[PDB]
């Protein structure tokens, strides 16, 4: 790595000047002893009054480890960065990563720090360590090498990671191996002993072509992720109540799946009655709602991934620890649809949940489509803006907007 | 001749595309030229300028002002048009240090560094840029023309590179010395430590040796600040803290822009004096925008202004932070979605306190706007202290509990405990999950004609109890909450309520217990007395029977 790959911004756009947002002191001082040893190894250098820019920068645990990492926000650089073209000028994101049974998810970032930063871009990726209080200005730096969570890092060293993995593509041609961001994504068909053993195979492959967060490994099982279509009930005795909901839920369908009728079912609600009183099936509500029935087995018509468009991601709180989310790029044609629950070390934060649930719907994002979706989130900003930082386990991060009045179509994912 | 280092020069650019300052010198005095010659004569001595030659194409004008506690003309080198052609760069002054967040530093000495302020070199291939033109006597010379050699006090990036410069020249002494504080402010440096005076001194004076590495000769400012120090708005005593003095005018005649001046100063003065209110007052402001426009004081104004100069009658102060204790912070509210907060560590001793004012909106809860302050004073503490207190709250556990549980958005709050100071935080209704057995089943609707403003709302029951209103100048979505108002109004003790209106549930769901809407609020009413609501919604226009009949109904 002796040369640098000339990098540029997009046409009429200027570097990032984002404000750092306030840390604790427990966060401030891992980031002080981290970048005093990047310091050493070079990887950054201190910068003057000269650099106006800054990246927001704060320190995060990853899943299963005690050390603090340091993660850079690097959203606003990203996308004014100019768009990377290789030799290739595209890779189509591999549809085989989604349909193996198994994906691990290993962090290479560290190799990243290895190939030098264009000597004119550095000022660029320039990071404030905040001080307390405003008692002493802020540490500046800016970058020498590729830094992670940087888009050109991965389109900057994909000419050398293709050589690295060309020995074990060719040992192993029926495993996927695909890159986003810092991480890994390297997905078989063959069973978890055969894998974790296979996969400790890559471990040494870094080390010997060439890590601290090298040995963790997230376990993914894309083939077992459940789809959520659209059921109704099945009951003996309807109140008048469980119909009037029903008729709710099947009008809200017809939106999304043509041939919906809730003629004969609306024709049982006989004027007033009362919410309680159970009101018995016809054989022409039955047969609609059998129909009904048959026509929600069948997926949704007309539903295709542009990559042009953005992907979209909604989320609602169903309580006790159950969250549903839609992915979809246009309204009512959803490309995905989940449910979460039993979230892991939150069951009296709602925050945290959340948090943990943006991080799997992207990384669900990540591995079908390779990108990540704009967030819908069920919060107040406030709130989020608050907290988000301190249960954030990822190396990347999403977009996201702030949904302020209740949807009446959560209790029809539900 | 000892060797001094030198400062190391920042290099600074011109924004892209853009050139350098081509301003005509004005025409100047002939007392005012010997002025402005003798005084670069002395500039020039110092190295402060240079002369240039004709080959120079920039110029900055210069002029001469003379003040009257000293009879003496005084340099002023314009550079607003150079700034407005200099890179932006890192002002690394944006805040100032609260002293809510200092620690107690028994000894302060203060050092004049002015002998740096005007000595920290400028970029050498920036000074052509800084060229300035002395006109001659009557004109018939070619002026004196001079370029800087060091920051002009008045170029943008000045205060920007001083304090960078100087800053790198403290840190190893900082670093190799953490018992002793140093700030800079202009051109003092105000080091302080926790040691005894005779350790102190000594260190002070192993700074003076530090600083004279870089040919800084820093005496100890003639005058020292008697405490309590007047800095930035407040009064820093060696032990206790407080803004400088809050006094309010008694006015008849209240203009726009004494307002501007009192809420301001009522700002400044909550940060500090615990139960500080501006809502009616700065509810006067709300489109104005001539700033000698006089607007009468509402009874509310002047009851809340009353209120204020009672709490600023006398003098309260705040300690410093001790790091070896617990942060507190407790929070009341006061109404009008105002809220109050102390933050301390030991009882009725404060470290500062603080307000919050509810966000302009059309629905609110006080669970909400509670939340929202601790969010408030959570971000406000990590900026301060860099940690987060705990929280001594008006709302019970069980009420908190019960709230996120069925909130549809997400929440929470940090680490927080009941606090019984009244008011306390309530809710004051609650939907039911579940259709309600036995209680009567009301299915309303309205309707109004866009054009002619008339409009219907009403109910049906299936016990035949049946409703129809006629109403003048409304719209559809306001007949909608009338139709549900009317059902709450004629309805027992438990009533399930049916309804298509999406509008009316995204209001009822996000559970306010206030509103500015006056029929939101004879709703709020309504629920509050009830024991058992249960809020149905079906799709409008859909045969459903009870929606049928009362949608014919209102339809005229
Ligand atoms: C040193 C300093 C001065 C000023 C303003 C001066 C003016 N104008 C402002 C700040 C922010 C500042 O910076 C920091 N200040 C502190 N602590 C404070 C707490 C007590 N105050 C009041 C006081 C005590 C004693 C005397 S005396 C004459 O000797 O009786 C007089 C006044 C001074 C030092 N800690 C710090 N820690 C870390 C980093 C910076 C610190
Ligand atoms: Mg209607």
């Amino acid at each position: 790595p002796i040369e640098t790959v000339p990098v540029k911004l997009k046409p009429g756009m200027d570097g990032p000047k984002v404000k750092q947002w306030p840390l604790t002191e427990e966060k401030i001082k891992a980031l002080v002893e981290i970048c005093t040893e990047m310091e050493k190894e070079g990887k950054i250098s201190k910068i003057g009054p000269e650099n106006p820019y800054n990246t927001p920068v704060f320190a995060i645990k990853k899943k299963d480890s005690t050390k603090w990492r340091k993660l850079v926000d690097f959203r606003e650089l990203n996308k004014r960065t100019q768009d990377f073209w290789e030799v290739q000028l595209g890779i189509p994101h591999p549809a085989g990563l989604k349909k193996k049974k198994s994906v691990t998810v290993l962090d290479v970032g560290d190799a990243y720090f290895s190939v030098p930063l264009d000597e004119d871009f550095r000022k660029y990726t320039a990071f404030t360590i905040p001080s307390i209080n405003n008692e002493t200005p802020g540490i500046r730096y800016q970058y020498n090498v590729l830094p992670q969570g940087w888009k050109g890092s991965p389109a900057i060293f994909q000419s050398s990671m293709t050589k690295i993995l060309e020995p074990f593509k060719k040992q192993n041609p029926d495993i996927v191996i695909y890159q986003y961001m810092d991480d890994l994504y390297v997905g078989s068909d063959l069973e978890i002993g055969q894998h974790r053993t296979k996969i400790e195979e890559l471990r040494q492959h870094l080390l010997r072509w060439g890590p601290p967060f090298l040995w963790m490994g997230y376990e993914l099982h894309p083939d077992k992720w459940t789809v959520q279509p659209i059921v109704l009930p099945e009951k003996d005795s309807w109140t008048v109540n469980d119909i009037q909901k029903l008729v709710g839920k099947l009008n809200w369908a017809s939106q999304i799946y043509p041939g919906i009728k809730v003629r004969q079912l609306s024709k049982l609600l006989r004027g007033t009655k009362a919410l309680t009183e159970v009101i018995p099936l016809t054989e022409e509500a039955e047969l609609e709602l059998a129909e009904n029935r048959e026509i929600l087995k069948e997926p949704v018509h007309g539903v295709y991934y542009d990559p042009s468009k953005d992907l979209i991601a909604e989320i609602q709180k169903q309580g006790q620890g159950q969250w549903t989310y839609q992915i979809y790029q246009e309204p009512f044609k959803n490309l995905k649809t989940g449910k979460y629950a039993r979230m892991r070390g939150a069951h009296t934060n709602d925050v945290k949940q959340l948090t943990e649930a943006v991080q799997k719907i992207t990384t669900e994002s990540i591995v079908i489509w390779g990108k990540t979706p704009k967030f819908k989130l069920p919060i107040q900003k406030e709130t989020w803006e608050t907290w988000w930082t301190e249960y954030w386990q990822a190396t990347w991060i999403p977009e996201w907007e702030f949904v302020n009045t209740p949807p009446l179509v959560k209790l029809w994912y539900q | 001749m000892v060797p001094i280092s030198p400062i190391e020069t920042v290099p600074v650019k011109l924004k892209p595309g853009m050139d350098g300052p081509k301003v005509k010198q004005w025409p100047l005095t002939e007392e005012k030229i010997k002025a402005l010659v003798e005084i670069c004569t002395e500039m020039e001595k110092e190295g402060k300028i240079s002369k240039i030659g004709p080959e120079n194409p920039y110029n900055t004008p210069v002029f001469a002002i003379k003040k009257k506690d000293s009879t003496k003309w005084r340099k002023l080198v314009d550079f607003r048009e150079l700034n407005k052609r200099t890179q932006d760069f890192w002002e690394v002054q944006l805040g100032i240090p609260h002293p809510a967040g200092l620690p107690k530093n028994k000894s302060v000495t203060i050092l004049d560094v002015g002998d740096a302020y005007f000595s920290v070199p400028l970029d050498e291939d920036f000074r052509k840029y800084t060229a300035f033109t002395i006109p001659s006597i009557n004109n018939e010379t070619p002026g004196i023309r001079y370029q800087y050699n060091v920051l002009p006090q008045g170029w943008k990036g000045s205060p920007a590179i001083f304090q960078s410069s100087m800053t790198k020249i403290l840190e190893p002494f900082a670093a190799q010395n953490p018992d002793i504080v140093i700030y800079q402010y202009m051109d003092d440096l105000y080091v302080g430590s926790d040691l005894e005076i005779g350790q102190h001194r000594t260190k002070i004076e192993e700074l003076r040796q530090h600083l004279l590495r870089w040919g800084l000769t820093t005496p100890d400012k003639k005058h020292q600040k008697e405490p309590p120090f007047l800095w930035m708005g407040y009064e820093l005593h060696p032990d206790k803290w407080t803004v400088q003095p809050i006094v309010l005018p008694e006015k008849d005649s209240w203009t726009v822009n004494d307002i501007q001046k009192l809420v301001g100063k009522l700002n400044w003065a909550s940060q500090i004096y615990p139960g500080i209110k501006v809502r009616q007052l700065s509810k006067l402001l709300r489109g104005t925008k001539a700033l000698t426009e006089v607007i009468p004081l509402t009874e509310e104004a002047e009851l809340e202004l009353a209120e204020n100069r009672e709490i600023l009658k006398e003098p309260v102060h705040g300690v410093y932070y001790d790091p070896s204790k617990d942060l507190i912070a407790e929070i009341q509210k006061q109404g009008q979605g105002q809220w109050t907060y102390q933050i301390y560590q030991e009882p009725f001793k404060n470290l500062k306190t603080g307000k919050y004012a509810r966000m302009r909106g059309a629905h609110t809860n006080d669970v909400k706007q509670l939340t929202e302050a601790v969010q408030k004073i959570t971000t406000e503490s990590i900026v301060i202290w860099g940690k987060t207190p705990k929280f001594k709250l008006p709302i019970q556990k069980e009420t908190w509990e019960t709230w996120w549980t069925e909130y549809w958005q997400a929440t929470w709050i940090p680490e927080w405990e009941f606090v019984n100071t009244p008011p306390l935080v309530k809710l004051w209704y609650q939907l039911e999950k579940e259709p309600i057995v036995g209680a009567e089943t009301f299915y309303v609707d309205g309707a109004a004609n866009r054009e002619t403003k008339l409009g219907k709302a009403g109910y049906v029951t299936n016990k035949g109890r049946q409703k129809v209103v006629p109403l003048t100048n409304t719209t559809n979505q306001k007949t909608e909450l009338q139709a549900i108002y009317l059902a709450l109004q004629d309805s027992g003790l438990e009533v399930n309520i049916v309804t298509d209106s999406q509008y009316a549930l995204g209001i009822i769901q996000a559970q306010p217990d206030k509103s500015e809407s006056e029929l939101v609020n004879q709703i709020i009413e309504q629920l509050i007395k009830k024991e058992k609501v249960y809020l149905a919604w079906v799709p409008a226009h859909k045969g459903i029977g009870g929606n049928e009949q009362v949608d014919k109904l209102v339809s005229a």
